[PDB]
């Protein structure tokens, strides 16, 4: 779980550009608030490597 | 000096430009912002400085990851002459740039 790739992003990333910003991501109407659920979700998931 | 960014709050990465008669100092790193100076980074330049009736001009882009600066410095309101532009640095940077704004004394 060392490993994490970057899921959900408002728009696409422009070449050899670095987006280290964690923020809630918001796929709903009702913001996140940093609070993940229902259309708020981590952007970072861990790759699962067996 | 100048500042770029994207929200300039410390949450995304921020170029920060400063000359002190010395030298140009550089940097990418985030923090939070406030006006001017008185009296977790990854890319750090420093090179020499960009300074000296004289008109001063800059040209900034950012094109593929790449800040592009050019300047010219000429003796002479803006003229009706004509005046090109060398280039000075293209850096690496690589960040997301949207807002900026300049450093005063
Ligand atoms: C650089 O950051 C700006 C600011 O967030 C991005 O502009 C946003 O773009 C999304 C989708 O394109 C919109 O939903 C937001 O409303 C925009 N925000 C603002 C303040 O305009 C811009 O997309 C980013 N650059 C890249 C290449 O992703
Ligand atoms: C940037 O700073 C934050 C908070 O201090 C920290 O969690 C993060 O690991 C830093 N980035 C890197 C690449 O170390």
């Amino acid at each position: 779980y060392n490993y994490l790739y970057r899921l959900f992003r408002k728009s696409n990333l422009k070449p050899f550009e670095r987006d280290i910003s964690t923020e809630i991501y918001q796929a709903g109407n009702k913001p996140c608030n940093g609070v993940a659920g229902f259309n708020c979700y981590f952007p970072l998931r861990s790759y699962g490597f067996r | 000096g100048w500042i770029f960014g994207t929200t300039l709050d410390s949450k995304t990465q921020s170029l920060l430009i400063v000359n002190n008669a010395t030298n140009v100092v550089i940097k990418v790193c985030e923090f939070q912002f406030c006006n001017d100076p008185f009296l977790n980074c990854t890319f750090e330049y420093v090179s020499q400085p960009f300074l000296m009736k004289n008109l001063r001009e800059f040209v900034f882009k950012n094109i593929d990851g790449y800040f592009k600066i050019y300047s010219k410095h000429t003796p002479i309101d803006l003229p009706q002459g004509f005046s090109a532009l060398e280039p000075l640095v293209d850096l690496p940077i690589g960040i997301n740039i949207t807002r900026f704004q300049t450093l005063l004394a």
